[PDB]
């Protein structure tokens, strides 16, 4: 028949045409494409849609999905449209419309006996996050982060210890072998980097025969030219990637030395503004190469009125730093600029910087790399306005460069992406469901490879699962067997070849890392700009093409004290 | 005391709602998850007390005021639901659309 | 309204009704007080008390199950004894029979 | 010697003709018989019975018992008796006079080196309960179950997904795979339900193939005859039963068009009042039927003052309503009756409704069964008196009426009676301990396949057991390894055949259900009538041989606010 | 060059000479040796030591350590010295000078690319202490003993029973078979204790050749000759310890008599004192022997002013006793001797008395055993003032007496000092990190086989892991398989010959334990007096060789109000 | 901080505690929770106050009586254990009969 489109938005959500705003920022999204057929949208419910003989067909399991999320709208770096989500096998069969071939038309998502299905309708749905700078100081931050909707966590250590407190290594295949272990425990992917400082190539072939996917370089173990060449090679031979923290102090060179080690070899570089770590104070200077794939860490995303007080005694507490010795707080002091600062902000809205991450405990907020993504692209809408990429009245490519970040770019850098990263078909089931208003920041259902593995759960004795107190609770997913099917182990190809997974006895599915030498600025989705980027030795001032680069701190952000208890 | 999971579980939401409740006596326009765990909280005092659920279905919509809220907090709030043992056993109350 | 109150009703229960029983008087010569259990073999209870162990053989106290009857040092008293059942096979105390009887 | 009764009663519990106060409520029990010989009742502890040569025997662990439950108060189907305990190898050994053969008369339960002792004089002792009604939303919901007494559950899902918040099914062979594996980190017995809602039989095959113990077939799904008749046909080949929520809507035919399908086979039907499915607004007539075991769900059981307000929106949730939309609340008003509501309570203490559920988290409370259970049965003797079976001043035959409720018939209705459901040589040890001031409320050991798997805890750090703060706490008999040990999986005999524990690698004990198409209404332990009812189409009223049924609500009922801090 | 000490020990900790305050106590340890080399340490951090070519080498991890724990101060039954510690394969590898051979001298614990660093600096380090009276009542006990820095626990329980309630026996095969599997997932090392209350051998037998480590004869099961004698039997031929807690009512015989059964075989008496349990009101005479290996239980330790009052009530709910029995009173009375209680710490700083133990939730406190040790030790100096061993102004000496007590000593006693009881090569990695201020009372780090098991840890989303609320959380060495291959379930020889850990699937690592029978008083480390004692039979007063042994009640003691929040 | 698990499991016990005080205090005759928890904070606040065990063992007995909580809830608590730290370490306190 004939209904009105704000009735229509109410019962299957938005469609073409229509905007959203991302919980209580400024950024408005509208959708591009519905891939329904209208009057033949699945709905679930008493008298609804998806029933046997009607929105459900008489198909076999080997015929039809066995999740299927209907009428979601997806926010992914190719698009945001309003489609319904198929799931087979823990990965993404297809994106289209779902329904019963036998009565309805362009079905292309079969729906049976065997299908489950969760209600999206109303709800934006993305892919899992990735962190890519994770330090395992506690079992605790696989829950924080998969929390706010990060299904992914790259990064090292060994537990509170002060080499992890510090660098994100895991140090020896002993320390690699027993982290192995303990990550089935986890539910969450998970992939180790070994400690890459040495110059001695043999010891860094059997950290990654023993399993690490990457090797971290860090200047507290030492971030030297010899050390720095030595990982580039072993990394080329075995096809892992190289996370750097460079030479804050300048002791064996300045940023153009580092830079001359790396040769020219595909590279992460880690806090790639420095307030984190590098060479002072130029280190930015490192975004405007064809190698390097920049990320920043999460405390100065974005430049508020607080930062820079706050950031003193962070930086002392976690490279293990005497305030009362003179050159351990020069050193403090030198690497927080206030220049720097304001122009990394920027230099993500202008695509210059193509990860965003958190370094966990170690100058980084767990559950805070999503949010904070957001914070930036909501302060740079309001000071900058329109992207000039952008068309029609909305924010989609803002927000389609800045999803990218936290989703396809980590995984293009680590080379995960073939498993992970995004919605596409063929890749796991690691996706996240965000009620408009909280987009960002408390998500309706975390799913892990298929299976719900965590979501707000109110009273577990009450008659619905809605009452208070509502707070996120472990799911299914998470459980024993469940999960080690739900999750995967990312290996190095060396250690997946000399059946590390069989010796350790690991019990979640194993993926394997490949394409982490191949991948160049220009891979790096929405974000591949390569600017003509410079520093002041003094001042410290960031110029692109000469013209000043910079931007003024936020005093009240959204998603901050409309949402949170503390 | 012998306490089930269920009465641990409310001690978080009496314990949270403490919270709110000095921060509204501070003359501060609550969040959403102190408005929440406020209202709440009354209402299982209300079946403490013996009322009945057609009357906090009612008293729980004058407990605070889109005035003593954060701005898009009411609209962040469709209703409360919470559930707490009255003399006749544990009782579902849902009050819609709470904050005006 | 008392939650979970018994309801017993008055009288009285007979003990290891049946069964041979015996008196006893004992004598505690130790230093140190001894409480003697309700299924202890008599026979070989604490060598300071000093009794006709020869007639509690294969006895123990007529006493409610789980009680006991203690005895203070030089204290004298007479106690009742009931004999054993079952297989009347005694193992264990100080090891003095370890068998029939 | 000679000691009094009331000192008897304080040493080792209650003896013949003496009484006892459930909980808070007006019921009293009365100790049909004890099993012991005055005098050599077996004690524990410093100077007591159970000591080498005394009460304890020299036989090797092949010819003791491995647990010993001393002087219990025995509350079940079969009689309400004091006794003695023994348990061997997870089940139950015997059921009678514990002690040391040697020494003690009509020993008939061998305690030795290898028997471990829990003195259960003044306590009442029953079976682990049964919930054939649960929606798995959360994995937490185990522990409440656990804690409140119910050693099995029984129903479905994938975690908290649309189809699972309305349903009890685990829609398709991942699905159920995948939850019984996550099953095995649970402390409950487990079998799982699939989706029956399919009119192609090998779609329902392949579920019972893949592990399910039943297909739930339900309105959501589409409850149409010939959805209805294809899962029976299924169930009779395959030996599983089918659970079943009619077509509220009256959509597709009315109740006796729905029961025209079942054609006379065997069949369970979900809260069969009505108020959370079925019919409208008949659905109650089904328990007339020979091939019927009707059960009721928990938010109605008993009626009380708040129970109409409370139903509204409880309904709206549950199944995804949209309180906008008109029909969808005239459905959910249409449901809610006043009527059925009060002669349900009749109809349970008459015998015509066999079971009690939950209905976990949708229009149920899963830590509720055992307690409301109670509650009606106190409401009951407080309407009607004594019961036309009741002899003696006591109220034992409604006791043994309403225990079987969730105990007994749950088990043979579902083929786990072989297994589990009461107190008889053989079973399995689930059992429950209860003081007689918190019977059906709070319970004092909760053992799970001779193992104790929860109990109140005090103080961890203090120097007994006792101190505050006393909270139920996770012990041995849920902790891994021990914990498969002492659960069961039940599968299907096709999946038991199939190898499928072995291709899961499920750990815990596997079970197999068998005769659910053989059981019938006259199978019900005291439950089993088969009264001439009827239901006005207007005015809602039920009526049996033309009497009016009916009783009033409640406001204040026994286990309540006396024990909950909520 | 020069640095002045106080600027020394602020870097690196104290040095040959320096003391230090153990908490808040009057006890003071000094430095008795250094094994750095003056300007050679090796420190952690941006610009420190501790990197590639310098403090670190280019050697294959077979070639280097671990993990190594930089300028540890060690507190130990051997010394009180300041090293570096290095861990290899879990296993104390060696203790010593740290650095890379490359460039610095007496490097004897390299330091490469696989080794991971805890900075010790200004922290005291000292073994896992070892608790030998553990009641298997919950597993909650190991968290909380864990945590006070206990890693290994023996004792026995079926959980909260009766019989574990009031013995430490784990009760037959099929409970040592259950709680052996239960073990694999707790975070500590363990070994079982079965009921050795039988007169027929083959009943012993079989629980050792099931899997336990030692007997408990209990008096509540009846600690006569006989029993004790037939324990004793199959302790000698199957090489397990007997811990025993005699005949309280003196109902078989006396002390002399239970003295005779034992007929100078090796022996652990329980609880010495008696106020825990045994001959009244002489069973303290039993330290003068050379086959007795005597421990106290926690809460008489040490003698203070709340001491008796909360003594009574203790009794009668752990043993069973019915307070309105007569006998019952009485006997919970004889047990509680303020003389016993007042010579009892006198005899432990004589080296009378060689272990402590907890007697965990049954007259004793899990989380105590440690901080109590301590509190005995300030109170006999402040009473006593120094030991005749002691030389020069501190009280090293009383410190290595009393550390052994709970480390060294309960490993010899129970046949496992081969695998733990303190920090030399070769023995698993069970050790704790302590900042002076909390020394004995809450732990910086506790470390399990190589992996850190439990820590301080605060805000997880925090910059940094100190932010607030810090309080101890689970680590990796606690998680699934890390866990596994970092503890050890101490089988007896019979039953890892029979493949009990093949036959029950068990995960953990294996130790088997031996050298039972041959320890003896001379054997225990600092503490292998034998005196002439004597007991009073009705003043109870304690005498040795004449002298009256009797101390003063505390009001106020350390370790207490200035750390506990409760 | 640095709490151990005893330290935290004592902080339910407190907040338990709090619910009970405020019911008190709006003249509600406590049940068998809050009962227990309201007696046991107490002693926790003694011992930290320096008080002896034998002076709580008294104290304890009067913090309620007969006439302010539910029927049925004096013999449903024949007696009251809690452990706190005194000046001189932790101690067991038990009051028998609480409640008359």
């Amino acid at each position: 028949s004939n209904i009105s489109r704000q009735a229509y938005a109410d019962m299957f959500g938005p469609t073409v045409g229509d905007k959203v705003r991302l919980a209580d920022t400024e950024l408005w999204i509208e959708v591009e494409d519905d891939l329904t057929t209208y009057g033949e949208e699945v709905k679930f419910g008493g008298g609804k849609v998806i029933r046997d003989g009607m929105g459900q067909g008489q198909m076999l399991a080997a015929d039809c999905v066995d999740l299927v999320l209907t009428n979601a709208l997806i926010v992914d770096h190719w698009g945001i449209v309003k489609a319904d989500i198929g799931v087979k096998d823990g990965r993404i069969f297809a994106i289209g419309k779902a329904g019963n071939p036998d009565i309805q038309p362009n079905v292309t998502i079969p729906i049976g006996a065997a299908t489950e299905v969760i209600a999206a309708e109303g709800k934006i749905v993305t892919a899992g996050g990735i962190d890519t700078h994770i330090h395992w100081i506690c079992p605790q931050q696989a829950e924080e982060a998969l929390v706010s909707g990060v299904t992914t966590m790259v990064g090292g250590g060994t537990g509170p210890a002060a080499g992890t407190h510090a660098t994100t290594c895991t140090p020896g295949p002993w320390y690699i072998s027993r982290m192995l272990q303990a990550a089935d425990s986890l539910p969450v992917n998970i992939g180790l980097l070994g400690k890459g400082n040495v110059s001695q190539p043999d010891a860094l072939r059997e950290q990654v025969a023993a399993g690490v996917i990457g090797l971290k370089i860090h200047e507290d173990w030492g971030a030297t030219p010899a050390a720095i060449d030595c990982a580039l090679t072993v990394a080329d031979e075995m096809d892992i990637q190289v996370a750097l923290h460079s030479d804050t102090l300048n002791e064996s060179g300045f940023v153009e030395d580092t830079l001359a080690a790396i040769g020219g070899r595909t590279i992460h570089t880690f806090h790639t503004e420095g307030a984190g770590g590098g060479h002072a104070p130029d280190i930015i200077t490192a975004c405007a190469h064809p190698n390097i794939l920049p990320s920043s860490t999460n405390p100065t995303l974005p430049y508020t009125l607080n930062t820079i007080d706050e950031h003193l005694d962070m930086l002392m507490v976690c490279h293990h730093l005497d305030p009362d010795i003179a050159e351990d707080v020069a050193f403090a002091e030198s690497r927080i600029r206030r220049e720097t600062i304001a122009a990394e902000d920027v230099l993500h809205d202008l695509g210059a910087f193509s990860l965003t991450s958190s370094d966990s405990q170690a100058m980084g907020r767990v559950g805070e790399v999503i949010l904070r993504t957001w914070q930036v692209a909501h302060r740079m809408k309001v000071q900058r306005g329109a992207l000039a990429e952008e068309t029609g009245d909305n924010d989609n490519f803002r927000v389609k460069r800045y999803i990218a970040k936290y989703t396809i770019n980590p995984a293009l850098t680590h080379g995960i992406a073939h498993e992970v990263g995004s919605i596409e078909v063929g890749k796991l089931a690691d996706l996240v469901v965000w009620s408009p208003a909280f987009f960002g920041v408390k998500p309706a259902t975390v799913i892990k490879g298929g299976m719900i593995a965590i979501a707000p759960m109110g009273d577990i004795n009450a008659s619905i699962p809605t009452p208070q107190p509502v707070h996120y609770r472990p799911m299914f997913g998470a459980l024993g067997s469940a999960r080690h099917h739900c999750r995967l182990t990312f290996l190095s190809q060396a250690a997946a070849a000399n059946g590390v997974a069989e010796r350790l006895n690991l019990r979640s599915a194993i993926a394997v890392v490949k394409g982490c030498r191949t991948v160049q600025k220009a891979d790096m989705v929405h974000n591949s700009l390569q600017p003509n980027i410079t520093v002041d030795a003094q001042t410290y001032e960031v110029r692109v093409d000469g013209e000043l680069i910079t931007s003024e701190p936020a005093d009240v952000l959204p998603m901050a004290q409309r949402y949170f208890l503390f | 005391m012998e306490l089930t999971p269920r009465e641990k579980d409310k001690l978080l939401l009496f314990t949270a709602a403490l919270v709110a409740e000095r921060r509204l006596a501070r003359g501060l326009k609550l969040n959403y998850p102190e408005s929440v765990a406020l209202i709440s909280a009354f209402i299982m005092e209300g079946a403490r007390d013996g009322k009945s659920v057609a009357s906090l279905m009612e008293e729980g919509r004058h407990v605070l005021t889109r005035e003593q809220v954060m701005e898009g907090v009411p609209e962040m709030i469709p209703d409360i639901q919470v559930e707490a043992t009255f003399p006749d056993g544990s009782k579902l109350v849902t009050v819609h659309n709470p904050i005006i | 309204m008392i939650p979970g109150e018994y309801h017993v009703k008055p009288g009285q229960i007979a003990l290891n009704t049946g069964r041979a029983t015996c008196r006893v008087v004992v004598e505690n010569h130790g230093d140190r007080p001894i409480q003697v259990g309700s299924h202890y073999h008599f026979a070989e209870v604490n060598p300071a008390l000093k009794f006709d162990r020869q007639q509690a053989a294969g006895y123990r106290l007529n006493i409610p199950a789980g009680t006991a009857v203690r005895f203070e040092p030089g204290q004298k008293r007479e106690v009742e004894l009931v004999a054993f059942a079952g297989h009347r096979a005694v193992f264990g105390f100080r090891g003095e029979v370890m068998g029939p009887l």
